[PDB]
């Protein structure tokens, strides 16, 4: 074939891979510190501190909680007919009308915020024989006295207050939220003279449900000003179904219905700034990145978020184990 | 790892290979030299960044779930809330922990099973002509210029071309 | 050995593996489409439609939901003492007798459903001094008025209703669930009509636990000719404990117990038709097969049934990666 | 896959081979011929039967359970059945998507193992008689004839038998 | 070069791996019984039988259930100011008292529990124009009539029963919780012996909430000569707030308050004997060691302990596989 | 397992090997003996170590939680709180039940390993010396003595000492 290859040599082929100089140390099945070329960190723990405004619809609360902007508070008259994705309520938030107390307050809260909407529709409910729109000193509103704008507050004409009894039909296609109300007052004499029964009542009812409040009389703490509370109740009403209310003395009026309806909405507390920048993922201690698939900045989360994990780091690799060739 | 190759027969890497994750190093009658191989360093990251994709796919979204923070102290059904939570957390950090660690493990083996898949590739090419030191070195028993090593590299490597010159080589000798 | 062995030739030995030409794609942990030469799936996403009536005992509500069967609906009187490994309830279900309210209806429909059986006992109450039976033409029983057969309204005897004060020992070695309930009037005259007393009053107790009730009156929306209402209370009594009615007024009085037990009963909504064939997976959809580990069907089940998983297709190779030799 | 025979150094699979998983063609005196290898083929196969019967391994059962659909709107306790539901169906999907993830790499893994093992095997036996081509194919440096193709096919193959006739053929030659 | 004289010979060379004649039987991804050289358990399935009174404090209940050490039940008074890491309760646990109910018997009981200590203040509460100390025969304390420890029992003085309304500020920096509670007369007369006003009313509050429970008369079932009982309430005070009790008939008034904490207590209830030995893990089938990851024991622990599961064993591998020699 | 040597090649395990995990057996002139790795024996040995310490890190401790056993019938919240229990003991059933199985499918594969690293081990070392018996043992084609066999097991063997008493040995006989 060829000739005389005179020389007749060798040759050497060496086959290996590389390796850094830095290197990271990883957990395995075997080892829970094996150093390889290079790593992913797969878990997101710092938040930016800011809520993005963005794509989310975040509606700062400013010092209204969701319940005092629902009745109508007058310094939360701004949130009338307002609507969210998130609502975020601040520590800060206080409220400053009548006394009040929501017998489920959690339950009234989170099915409003999911609702996602205050929207309010005023309905024309006649009540014949009692004094309208009654209002106290410690819920001022402008100069005056004033009351929660979505409820009416019904005291006796002269020296009746007779036996309620209305009916507002749902004819809508939709559910209607209702929030009404007892008054509790301080004294007999108190229920005397506003209600003229020494012993009101509400019963508010549907075709398929019924509630019967008795108000309680007796001092509570002075809270601007007054001994007396008001309790707040919800009804929700289905279409086709309709609404009597019947009182005998002590009933704060509804002045209409929220309208209901199914989304993405919550509510979030956190008095993180908001900000405008776009991020979908929402934790109280502000917008976090969901490139990772577990995040360690807080188990509270709204929008396409991390899986929040105790650990605040995983390192996946992403290269060969790292043998270098040089001492350390 | 499982084969052997990496912190195994081939002592260790070259962090001096900076074109590629695995490749030669040889020497000649022209010299010496180095080279990545790109094939199996394709190979290897291909099969990480899948992996990587598939474990940074969706980001699942929920809105309204329950409460995780409370300030009053209620009993019964605060207890459920915060048990229900606590339960989801080390259920879903349990995964997390697990998921890489069998990864990683994963990771390392396929890139061992890579540089060793090199390795046997080359052996089989070379045929009859060299023979294997051991640390993943060939002595190749003929003359092999740049070009010859260039065509084992590329992988057209003829072998029937130096199998008299080798096999000469390689036994004769004298015994 | 032979001699001089001269036949120079040579043979070529291949190995390989087949291939298919089809062939189907399955995800990795490296790639999320690979071609395998078999795989098999592993989520059941079809039901056949059909409750299957074996071998789970299956009662079919037809037109009752379980808590009319337990009051005594005359309509679901087909029912009385029956038992069930799953009650259906069919939402073309409606009750036709008096209007009445369970103030926790979901736990005494959980309760009665897994106990599984509507087994009454009557027992030998006396009630003296007010008249017994008391029916109503919205509840008509055949031609004339009627009531829930389980219940037995009380009402005045000429001009008085006495305080009750009855007692029933549990001496049995079960518990027994006692129904009994509360007459809600429209007017303070109803109440006096029936009741005399102008507030009536029921308190059903054990060594272990009490309740009071006391009616709330005022007008509900016409349901079948009424404003009225009745709520409906349980009682559970325990062996060697002791039941102690004692009422005043407004009583609608237990006739009796059901017996309670303990089992794998459960009840389910849907209208899925129940069919002859034997299947252990039921399902809202009908009934699915549990040979595959994973199902998404429906998120509620009774008994052997497949995961709920979110995935609608998960297949498990059975099969070498598919390199096909051509593709025919 | 891990060893890299199957899509690896044997370029393809043959759709014409219908009586198993793997097996050996063969060219020699007689003319040309395939055949299943049948312990292999059982081999892989039990042991994707038995990953198989694992997973199919008993649907547990549940009777009475929490409602799961609801028509009214309450509040805090049905937000906590929903999130309860929500949080176990995705618990539970994240598992059966791992589990076939890692499942499939294995049976990929496993079957391409077998592949290479009874390549391996078939090595061993051959010992200095035969050399690898490189592609999943040795060359036979000795007469063999379809009895003795089936005595490597069946492990009967007597290596000494050839051996001298196989050494004269493979090297001596003219180098 | 090596010269080798004479000797023309082989050698023969053969690797292999050990094997046990015994083994071990282990599942696997493609197995479930597969055997191997050696495995090691991981499901920790047997309890010691007795309670390690070390790490955590224990307190035995011996026969008193935590809310009757809370309330103070007599026979219980041995527990006053007691504290713990886990309260025990025992199967035999009596009460020997008045005949009580609490409304939501289980959120008081965690609530208690997790605060782990019975330290309580008195406080100097002043009630004019009511006799203080009321006892009875059903809760002998010694030989004489007694009553709760830590509760008032108020009757009329002479002919009147005033309208109380008190008040406690909470001045310190920590929660206090208060019991207290009401009580229900068996007659009418009763009621008007007692209390003079024939309907009683107990409003407890505080500037965030408020309670207003009416008694309700009618016979019980007769436990330790008695068909009243008396219905216990909490109200727990935050610093900076203030207790307002105003009633006009039928309370029970409190003494001072328990002091809150926030720790790692809880309650058991086991009839396992505690002794003395240092076990992290707690179990009602007493406490089991946790070297092992997951356990069997019970579901229900306290501690550093296994995870439960259903398993009773699983066995790790630690070794290859045991091929033998002869047989297995 | 994936290497086919433990319960592969190698035909069966050694009852009499009590001093380490893989190891030696050999005949030559002067006499047979066998002798236990020890650096493949603590290979293996450190691995399923290792794995074992990760499994037995820390139970993580918990204090009030919710109460599993119940003496009334309640209804809605006490169903929630059995199923709320239900699936969380299910769910960490499940865990581990995979956790095992992974985990030993993993511990025969690794053992496998090293016994076909060991062998591969020696092959290299011996180079032309020898030839593979195909069943795990090697025929050395060269007079080696007990001290010989001492150096290919401390890995000290010079296979240029013997290779043209072995290459003679091996291949020139008569074809
Ligand atoms: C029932 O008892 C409570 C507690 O003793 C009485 O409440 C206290 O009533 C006084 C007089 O109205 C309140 O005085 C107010 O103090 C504020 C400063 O905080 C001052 O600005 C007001 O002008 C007024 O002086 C006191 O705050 C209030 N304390 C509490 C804790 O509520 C209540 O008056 C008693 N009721 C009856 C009918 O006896
Ligand atoms: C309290 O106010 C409610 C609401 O206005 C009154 O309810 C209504 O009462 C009338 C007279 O009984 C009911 O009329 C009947 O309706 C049926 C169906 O249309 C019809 O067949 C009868 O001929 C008659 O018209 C009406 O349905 C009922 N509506 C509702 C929503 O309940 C109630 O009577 C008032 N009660 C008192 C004591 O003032
Ligand atoms: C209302 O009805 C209940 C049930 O009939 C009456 O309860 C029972 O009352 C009697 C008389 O007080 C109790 O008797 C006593 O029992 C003890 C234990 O055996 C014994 O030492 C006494 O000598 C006497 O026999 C009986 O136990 C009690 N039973 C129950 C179940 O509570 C109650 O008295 C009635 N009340 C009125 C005002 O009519
Ligand atoms: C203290 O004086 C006031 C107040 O609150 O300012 C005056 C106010 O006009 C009056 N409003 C009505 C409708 O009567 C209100 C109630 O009497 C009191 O809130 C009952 O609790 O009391
Ligand atoms: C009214 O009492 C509660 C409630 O909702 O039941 C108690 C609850 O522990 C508290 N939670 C926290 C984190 O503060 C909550 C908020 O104050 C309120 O929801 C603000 O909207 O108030
Ligand atoms: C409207 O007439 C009826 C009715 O229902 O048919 C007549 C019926 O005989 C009467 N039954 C009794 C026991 O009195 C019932 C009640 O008075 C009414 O339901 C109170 O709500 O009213
Ligand atoms: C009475 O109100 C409720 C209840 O049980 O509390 C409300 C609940 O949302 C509704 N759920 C569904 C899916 O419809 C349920 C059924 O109508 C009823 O259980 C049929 O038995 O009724
Ligand atoms: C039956 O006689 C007693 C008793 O219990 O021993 C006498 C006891 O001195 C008396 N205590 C007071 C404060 O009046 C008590 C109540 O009258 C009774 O418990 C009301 O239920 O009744
Ligand atoms: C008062 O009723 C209850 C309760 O706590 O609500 C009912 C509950 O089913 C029961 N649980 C068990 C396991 O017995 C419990 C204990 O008896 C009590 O907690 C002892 O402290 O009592
Ligand atoms: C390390 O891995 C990540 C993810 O694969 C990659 O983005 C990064 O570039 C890698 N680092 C280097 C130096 O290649
Ligand atoms: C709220 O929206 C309703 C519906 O359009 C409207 O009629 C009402 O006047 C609005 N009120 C305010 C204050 O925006
Ligand atoms: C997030 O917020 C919580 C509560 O506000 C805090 O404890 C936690 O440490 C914060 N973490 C980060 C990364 O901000
Ligand atoms: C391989 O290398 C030789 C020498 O450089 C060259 O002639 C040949 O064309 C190369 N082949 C490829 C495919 O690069
Ligand atoms: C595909 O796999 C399933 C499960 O192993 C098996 O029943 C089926 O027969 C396989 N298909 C073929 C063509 O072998
Ligand atoms: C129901 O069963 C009980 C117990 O045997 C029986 O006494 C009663 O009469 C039965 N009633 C009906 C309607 O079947
Ligand atoms: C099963 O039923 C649910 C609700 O009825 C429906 O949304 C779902 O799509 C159905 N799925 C199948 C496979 O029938
Ligand atoms: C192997 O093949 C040869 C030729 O067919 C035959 O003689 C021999 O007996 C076979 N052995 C077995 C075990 O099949
Ligand atoms: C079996 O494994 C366990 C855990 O590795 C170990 O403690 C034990 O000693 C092993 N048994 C033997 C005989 O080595
Ligand atoms: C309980 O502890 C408090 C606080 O030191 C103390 O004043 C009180 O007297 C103690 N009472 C008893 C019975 O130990
Ligand atoms: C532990 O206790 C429970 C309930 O007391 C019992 O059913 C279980 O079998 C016991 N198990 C052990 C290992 O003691
Ligand atoms: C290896 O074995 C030979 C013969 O026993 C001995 O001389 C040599 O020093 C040994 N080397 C080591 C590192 O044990």
């Amino acid at each position: 074939q060829d000739l005389p290859g005179n020389d007749n040599s060798t040759a050497t082929l060496c086959l290996g891979h590389h390796a850094v100089p830095n290197g990271t140390l990883v957990k395995t099945i075997t080892d829970d510190q094996i150093e390889v070329t290079n790593a992913t960190e797969l878990v997101q723990s710092s938040s930016t501190g800011k809520i993005c405004n963005n794509p989310h619809r975040i509606l700062d609360g400013i010092d209204c909680t969701l319940i005092d902007a629902l009745l109508g508070d007058p310094h939360c008259d701004v949130f009338q007919n307002e609507t969210w994705d998130l609502f975020v309520e601040r520590s800060k938030a206080f409220s400053n009308c009548y006394p009040y107390d929501v017998p489920d307050y959690a339950s009234l809260r989170s099915l409003v915020a999911s609702s996602g909407t205050l929207e309010f529709i005023t309905e024309g409910f006649t009540w014949t024989g009692v004094t309208q729109n009654g209002g106290s000193n410690a819920c001022k509103r402008g100069p005056g006295s004033g009351f929660f704008s979505r409820l009416n507050w019904l005291t006796k004409s002269g020296s009746t207050y007779p036996v309620l009894n209305v009916t507002m039909p749902n004819n809508d296609n939709f559910d209607k939220l209702y929030i009404w109300g007892i008054h509790h007052p301080s004294t007999n004499q108190e229920q005397t003279s506003l209600y003229v029964q020494a012993s009101g009542r509400v019963t508010v009812s549907t075709r398929r449900s019924q509630q019967t409040i008795i108000p309680n009389i007796g001092s509570r703490p002075w809270v601007r000003g007054l001994s007396s509370r008001i309790s707040i109740y919800w009804t929700i009403v289905k279409p086709g179904d309709v609404l009597v209310i019947n009182s005998n003395g002590n009933l704060i009026a509804p002045r209409g219905y929220f309208k209901m309806r199914t989304g993405k909405s919550s509510i979030m507390r956190s008095d993180a700034p908001i900000d405008t920048c776009i991020s979908e993922c929402i934790t109280p201690n502000g917008s976090i990145p969901n490139d990772k698939p577990f995040q360690n900045v807080n188990k509270i989360t709204y929008g396409a978020c991390p899986k929040y994990v105790k650990q605040n780091t995983l390192k996946l690799a992403t290269g060969m184990r790292n043998v270098p060739e040089k001492q350390t | 790892g499982l084969f052997g190759a990496i912190a195994g027969f081939i002592e260790n890497g070259w962090e001096g290979m900076i074109d590629g994750w695995y490749g030669f190093r040889h020497q000649n009658s022209e010299g010496t030299g180095q080279a990545a191989d790109l094939k199996s360093t394709q190979a290897a990251i291909d099969q990480i960044n899948g992996k990587l994709n598939r474990v940074i796919e969706k980001t699942n979204e929920k809105f309204h779930q329950i409460e995780k923070e409370f300030s009053e102290v209620e009993g019964r059904i605060q207890d459920l809330e915060k048990y229900v939570e606590d339960t989801k957390i080390d259920l879903w950090s349990y995964n997390a922990e697990l998921l890489v660690a069998l990864e990683n493990q994963h990771t390392i083996d396929l890139t061992d099973s890579e540089m060793n898949k090199l390795f046997e590739k080359t052996r089989r090419q070379l045929r009859e002509n060299a023979e294997e030191m051991g640390n993943g070195c060939f002595k190749i028993y003929h003359k092999c210029d740049n070009a010859c090593i260039e065509s084992i590299r590329n992988g057209t490597y003829d072998h029937d071309v130096y199998r008299d010159e080798a096999l000469n080589n390689r036994f004769q000798i004298k015994g």
